[PDB]
């Protein structure tokens, strides 16, 4: 029905952070959870995505070395641990959902929590 | 005149399978061809777009 | 000789 | 609108197909309409044969093969359908010579097994292959340079109207009654089980075990039946010697945990794809005359162990797009 | 795969034809989706797939594909469609979005 991201942070360059994304309305095996990142005034850059039905995760090139995505099947939430730096210290991270079977376009979106 | 016909009886069994190269010119010498019977004033037809007739 | 990749065309 | 196509090496003939996903309606299967473009420069003693092969692999064995001669076209034949074989012929208005096939209503769907640690080029299962080749005669050998081979699959979706609500109960004996949410479930839906165990004996229930099991009957393998548990639930709930327990549970089958298991059925794969668990097979009126492939069915199990079990059947398939 | 989009475009309050194109550098088999993001809010999915609408989207919005060229069209621009639109392809794992075209009122 809707997605709510309860994460947020204010990190000195070169530390750690953690993002959570609660989802109410749909199961986590019938949907795929993605994280989309929008720098201020720039386009939507794609970040880690997870397909819990298959179990594998994709990563962006700029985040492959530091970010780590996970999902909690007990409460339909997605976790995005971060080790952000200066270049990622201004963006707003969304949490959007796509159909697991025979689709990859994102239909439901969260409000987005800024990370700095 | 000039006309050609060949023996064939795969389809349209009502009037076909006559002898080929008869003196009586075929009723229609292209995609479809027609020809007369062996000894009567009856005309039979069969498609002929597969290959040029040999008669 | 091996088979070529399945393509697609307009209609 | 887009249409799929493929060509042979040496570029002599090309095969067009509008889709490689043919829906199998419970009353009539969809037809296969294809158009072949060929250039008979010197094809004096050459003919075009298009074939549709349904094969079961392990070496392979087939129970439905067919042959259609496209050029020179057979006289007194059927009319091509306007959906594909008119627009395609309009586009290739020079040598487009079409072909068509019809599938019997009782052929098995395309279901592939999970190979595991060993690969044999293509995994075990049932697949439909469309092979078009030019040759002097049908019975003579033909090599890869002259043949086009394209793989298709047959699928079927969920019924529009749901069936009766599943329920099964068995037996101063104890009485257990179970029920599911509905008759038809999708591939990501959670399967909830309602449980009630009223007790009158002195033997207390120690542990409640619930699992979702996939049944795959293989008729060609001497009518062998292989079952595997695709879901596992363990809540360790106990009840007093003579008490009354009622509860709701939740299960969800998925492939991530079941990747370890071998010989488990999966949906049709075009080429080394990742697919969900094999959908249920809908048999028309129970006329089990099909002796070619594999049929898949799912049944939930609920078991109690004292210091008895019930099985609830259901269907697992995608909804109609 | 670099997906390129046309720059920002002006418009009028009264409805008029507006075409926005997204030029794919590599061929994608009609796997392209279009979004709409108003300032300060999350993007809204508009197109299921090229020339296929989504549940709840009005009938004005339309799409098309010409080989590797995709297009987003609006039959009539009422003052509510004044936002920014993104073109996304979901064929290959490194999913990319277009630079985004911002529609504005004149």
């Amino acid at each position: 029905v809707q997605l709510v991201e309860s994460g947020g942070g204010l990190v000195q360059p070169g530390g750690s952070l953690r993002l959570s994304c609660a989802a109410s309305g749909f199961n986590v095996y019938s949907s795929s959870i993605h994280w989309v990142r929008q720098a201020p005034g720039k386009g939507l850059e794609w970040v880690a995505s997870i397909s819990s039905y298959y179990g594998y995760t994709y990563y962006a090139d700029s985040v492959k070395g530091r970010f780590t995505i996970s999902a909690d099947t007990s409460k339909n939430t997605a976790y995005l641990q971060m080790n952000s730096l200066r270049a990622e210290d201004t963006a707003v991270y969304y949490c959007a959902r796509s159909r697991q079977f025979w689709y990859s376009g994102l239909d439901y979106w969260g409000q987005g929590t800024l990370v700095t | 005149t000039f006309v050609a016909l060949y023996d064939y009886e795969s389809c349209t069994e009502t009037d076909l399978s006559f002898k080929k190269g008869e003196r009586l010119q075929i009723v229609n010498n292209g995609d479809w061809w027609l020809a007369h019977s062996l000894t009567t004033g009856q005309t039979g037809y069969i498609p002929s777009n597969y290959v040029a007739p040999s008669d | 000789d091996e088979s070529c990749t399945t393509a697609s065309s307009s209609l | 609108t887009r249409v799929f196509k493929k060509a042979s090496p040496n570029g002599k003939l090309t095969v067009y197909l509008g889709k490689r996903d043919f829906v199998d309606h419970i009353d009539l299967v969809d037809p296969v309409d294809g158009v072949v473009l060929v250039d008979p420069e010197y094809l004096k003693e050459r003919r075009v044969y298009v074939t549709l092969t349904v094969a079961f692999r392990y070496f392979r064995k087939d129970l439905f093969v067919a042959n259609v001669q496209s050029f020179p076209p057979a006289p007194c034949d059927k009319k091509p359908l306007t959906r594909l074989q008119e627009r395609l012929i309009k586009k290739l208005g020079e040598h487009a010579y079409p072909f068509t096939f019809e599938i019997p209503p009782n052929l098995p769907s395309s279901v592939t097994l999970q190979p595991g640690p060993e690969d044999t080029g293509k995994a075990l299962g049932v697949d439909y292959e469309v092979k078009a080749f030019v040759a002097e005669n049908l019975e003579e050998k033909i090599h890869k340079r002259n043949s086009v081979r394209l793989v298709i699959r047959k699928v079927q979706y969920a019924p529009e109207r749901p069936g009766p609500q599943p329920t099964a109960e068995t037996t101063k004996p104890l009485h257990l009654e179970a029920s599911l949410d509905k008759e038809i479930y999708y591939h990501g839906e959670p399967i909830s089980v309602n449980v009630h165990v009223t007790n009158n004996t002195n033997k207390t229930v120690k542990k409640i075990k619930i699992s979702v099991r996939q049944y795959a009957d293989i008729v060609l393998f001497n009518t062998a039946q292989y079952k595997v548990p695709v879901a596992m639930e363990e809540a360790d709930d106990t009840v007093a010697p003579s008490s009354t327990f009622s509860k709701v549970y939740t299960l969800t089958p998925f492939l991530a945990n079941n990747r370890e298991k071998r010989g488990l059925a999966l949906d049709g794969k075009l080429k080394h794809e990742d697919t969900n668990l094999a959908s249920s097979t809908l048999l028309r009126e129970g006329a089990n005359r099909e002796i070619l492939g594999i049929i898949v069915s799912y049944k939930v199990k609920v078991k109690l162990v004292v210091s008895v079990a019930v099985e609830l059947p259901f269907t697992l398939m995608h909804p109609k797009p | 795969i670099q997906m390129t989009q046309s720059p920002s475009s002006l418009s009028a309050s009264v409805g008029d034809r507006v075409t926005i194109t997204c030029r794919a550098s590599q061929s994608v088999s009609s796997a392209v989706a279009w979004y709409q993001q108003k300032p300060g809010k999350a993007p809204k999915l508009l197109i299921y797939s090229a020339s296929s609408l989504y549940s709840g989207v009005p009938s004005r919005f339309s799409g098309s594909r010409s080989g590797t060229d995709f297009t987003l069209t609006i039959s009539s621009l009422q003052p509510e469609d004044f936002a920014t639109y993104y073109c996304q392809q979901y064929k290959y794992v490194p999913v990319t979005f277009g630079q985004g075209t911002k529609v504005e009122i004149k």
